[PDB]
């Protein structure tokens, strides 16, 4: 009913081998050539990810900086209103970007401080200034 | 089975169901209604029965119906038409038995047989049975034909058929009992040896072996299941199909590995894009390092952009470090998922050579097996008598086959030394015109009634012919004479002083060198008594060999074995023998076979009688006159001993229904 497991023959494959007394051979030197040609191929691309992996030696450990593990405090002091309003400018509503620069506070009270001094720093002018980037 | 049943069975009939020839000689019954079918089965087996529970003598219709009791004794004349149709198609009373009713005084009718072969035997002792005159014509000086053993002191093997290839529905089973053949069964396990030497480890063995078997009914699927049976308006022989087949094979191996490299570079192009990534974030990051140090090193206190400024950059730095470690993570993976990748490669290749070369034994065995080289084997009909095998072990007959057409030939008018050359066969009867094969200006002629042709396929296929045919065959059968194959394969015989060999091992195999002569010495038997070794050269190569002085090839052949059990332990041979059965002209060849381009069919057109046209025109058809029988007329059992025996009994059947009509039918 079927062949044998394992055992390969479509009607395409035996056809594609028996139209020419040949037609065997050169197919499967194709295959042979094509193999070898992938076989280089992996070759090149193995010197050349290995000439990637020099140029990354060491690492970014030498230039990690300093961690900063200062605690919440919700309690705006007028600077932290100024590196929030610079922060907009530099990130637009990345709320977390700038959190982390204010470095103790939440995502909140980010958004919180967005909607309410967003008149009194006109937060929307300092968005639409961000945006034209 | 058992009982009444067996005996059906052991006579290849189906024990529940009327054959077309019953359905011929009793068309009453089988037309009739089932109960009566019953009974004309039960009456045919239990009959069988009887027979087979005794061969050593004859079964008389008194001792039949004796025998039987009611329902079935009731109809006294449907037992006698049975029985009677039995003994006349040669199902009961055949081969050697002691006769009860000594016979006929006078007798009907004049048969000239040619060949006194084991077909030519069976056929001429029922017609001798039947009554009728026999006189068997043979070239040779001896019975048997293609049944030869080799004799010499106690030194015995056979040259021609050696195996009973079961005993489970055999006739020879029934001769085996009135004939003392010594049968010993043959150990199937055959260890093969490569051409160096050494012997082959199991684990290769099985591997290619299966690999084999595998290969066949996968040649089977291209034939039935894909129809690859005729190509460039030529039939497909096999060996063309285990070629495609082993190639698309080997294709396969070969793009598996191909996707599996396209998977490795396209995992590595994975890595490469994800390494610039990576070599240009170390730039960014290195860089914005700079930046955040410069800004840094402004003191406090300033003012708020230039804080913001530090900060601003700080978090940016942090962030695009975290973007790094990701991504050397990521990295750690590809990077591992690439030695997975090529640490576990598909397979290499399809077979190595040390296996694709044992696997050529594989080929050889089979090419021994069909007399001839699988490039000549039909695809589709090559196993056609497939179904037909008996069962039980094969065997061997240990003091040789011929104890069998020697007991066969035993009261027969058998003339030695007497070649036909000419048959003619006319309205009014036949004359054969033979000479003698010692000197050939001697000629007889044999007027009969009809003549039975047991001539070897290749004798018939002979060009220019050996024997004429006056009037010609008609085209009919002389293509199905060509269309059939008529093989080759020959035995070389080494009678040696002593066993230097495994005892317990029957058989064993030599693998050769290369493809192209896989034939030559590719398997020994050890089966007799005396201490014998027998090589067989089949394929492409039984074909050359026959070209070459025995000498040279029985030092081929201890070549090969001082290589498998080392040159002390293999001494000169004492008497050798080596069959070249192609060149012998009263065989031309060892059996038939099923060449691409023909069918089961042809052996059937062999057994067709032939029928001459009538003397004075317009008189009427005549009878049939000219008679086939042998080997290649016997479509289920083609090629064998036991099969000949039966086309024997065949046309002795049919013949005698001819001229000594047939009582049984009304
Ligand atoms: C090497 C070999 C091994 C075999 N092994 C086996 C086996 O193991 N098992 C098995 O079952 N079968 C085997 N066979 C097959 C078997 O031997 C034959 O099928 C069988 O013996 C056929 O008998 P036959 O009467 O049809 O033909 P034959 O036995 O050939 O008888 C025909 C007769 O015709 C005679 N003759 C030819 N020309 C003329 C003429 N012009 N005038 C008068 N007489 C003529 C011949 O001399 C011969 O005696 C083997 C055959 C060979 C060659």
């Amino acid at each position: 009913c079927r062949p044998p497991k394992g055992m390969y023959l479509t009607q395409e494959d035996v056809v594609a081998v028996s139209c020419s007394p040949n037609a065997a051979n050169t197919i499967l030197r194709q295959l042979d050539m094509e193999l070898i040609s992938l076989k280089r191929q992996v070759q090149n691309a193995k010197q050349v990810n290995s000439a990637l992996k020099q140029k990354m030696e060491g690492g970014i450990e030498e230039f990690k900086p300093p961690e900063s593990n200062q605690k919440i405090n919700a309690r705006w002091t007028t600077e932290e209103q100024l590196l929030a309003v610079q922060g907009v400018r530099k990130y637009g509503k990345d709320f977390q970007a700038i959190a982390d620069v204010i470095g103790n506070k939440t995502v909140g009270q980010v958004k919180n401080f967005f909607v309410n001094y967003r008149r009194r720093f006109n937060l929307e002018e300092v968005l639409q200034e961000w945006e034209a980037e | 089975p058992s009982g009444v049943e067996g005996a059906a069975f052991q006579s290849r009939l189906p024990h529940d169901r009327m054959t077309s020839q019953e359905a011929a000689c009793f068309p009453d019954i089988i037309s009739g209604p089932q109960q009566t079918q019953k009974v004309f089965l039960f009456i045919r087996n239990r009959t069988l029965q009887l027979w087979l529970d005794n061969p050593k003598i004859q079964l008389t219709f008194e001792a039949t119906l004796q025998q039987l009791e009611a329902p079935y004794n009731s109809d006294t004349v449907l037992v006698h038409r049975v029985h009677s149709y039995l003994e006349r198609h040669g199902l009961i009373n055949f081969g050697i038995y002691k006769r009860i009713k000594p016979l006929p005084t006078k007798k009907t009718g004049k048969v000239i047989i040619i060949g006194s072969g084991v077909s030519g035997l069976a056929a001429a002792r029922q017609l001798q049975s039947f009554g009728m005159d026999v006189t068997l014509l043979e070239a040779r000086d001896r019975v048997g034909g293609r049944v030869a053993t080799f004799r010499k002191g106690n030194y015995v093997a056979d040259l021609g058929a050696m195996v009973v290839t079961g005993l489970g529905g055999n006739p020879m089973a029934v001769v085996s009992k009135q004939v003392n053949m010594e049968l010993a069964k043959i150990k199937q396990k055959c260890p093969l040896y490569e051409a160096n030497g050494q012997a082959v480890p199991k684990e290769k063995d099985e591997m290619v072996e299966q690999e084999f078997n595998r290969l066949l009914e996968a040649t089977s699927y291209l034939s039935h299941q894909l129809d690859f049976n005729v190509l460039n308006n030529k039939p497909v022989s096999l060996g063309q199909a285990l070629e495609v087949v082993i190639q698309l094979q080997e294709k396969h191996v070969k793009d598996e590995q191909i996707e599996h490299w396209k998977k490795i570079v396209k995992t590595q192009e994975e890595l490469k894009e994800l390494l610039n990534k990576m070599v240009n974030l170390k730039e960014k990051i290195k860089e914005l390092h700079q930046q955040y140090k410069e800004a840094s090193e402004v003191k406090p206190p300033r003012d708020i952009t230039a804080e913001f400024l530090v900060k601003s950059k700080h978090r940016d730095l942090t962030a695009l470090c975290k973007e790094y470690d990701e991504l050397a993570e990521t990295q750690g993976k590809l990077e591992e998922k690439l030695q997975e990748l090529e640490a576990n490669p598909p397979s290499d290749v399809y077979l190595s050579s040390r296996d694709r070369q044992i696997l050529d034994w594989h080929f050889a065995n089979l090419e021994f097996a069909n007399a001839t080289p699988l490039s000549t084997l039909s695809l589709k009909h090559w196993d056609q008598d497939d179904d037909f095998e008996f069962t039980g072990s094969h065997l061997t007959v240990r003091n040789g086959y011929s104890c069998v057409p020697v007991a066969l030939a035993e009261g027969l008018d058998i003339k030695l030394n007497t070649a036909v050359r000419q048959v003619r066969y006319t309205a009014s009867g036949c004359e054969v015109i033979a000479v003698n094969t010692r000197s050939t200006s001697q000629t007889f002629i044999y007027k009969c009634d009809a003549v039975l042709c047991t001539l070897p396929l290749g004798v018939l296929k002979q060009q220019p012919p050996a024997v004429q045919f006056v009037p010609p065959l008609p085209e009919w059968k002389t293509s199905a004479v060509q269309r059939m194959g008529f093989g080759n394969l020959n035995k070389v015989v080494l009678c040696f002083d002593r066993v230097f060999w495994d005892p317990s091992v029957n058989l064993f195999g030599h693998v050769g060198s290369t493809t192209a002569s896989r034939g030559e010495l590719f398997l020994f038997w050890n089966l007799y008594k005396a201490p014998i070794l027998l090589a067989l050269v089949a394929g492409e190569a039984a074909g050359i060999m026959e070209n070459i002085s025995d000498d040279v090839i029985v030092g081929r052949c201890l070549a090969i074995l001082k290589g498998i059990f080392g040159s002390s332990a293999v001494p000169q041979p004492k008497e050798t023998v080596v069959s070249r059965w192609r060149a012998d002209p009263w065989a031309r060849g060892s059996y038939s076979y099923v060449a691409a381009g023909s069918s089961g069919n042809d052996y059937d057109l062999m057994a067709q009688p032939i029928t001459p046209g009538p003397s004075i025109p317009g008189a009427p058809q005549p009878i049939p006159r000219l008679f086939f029988a042998g080997e290649h007329t016997i479509r289920n059992y083609p090629a064998t001993v036991h099969g000949a025996l039966l086309s024997g009994l065949r046309e002795a059947g049919r013949i005698a229904d001819q001229f000594l009509g047939a009582m049984y039918t009304l």
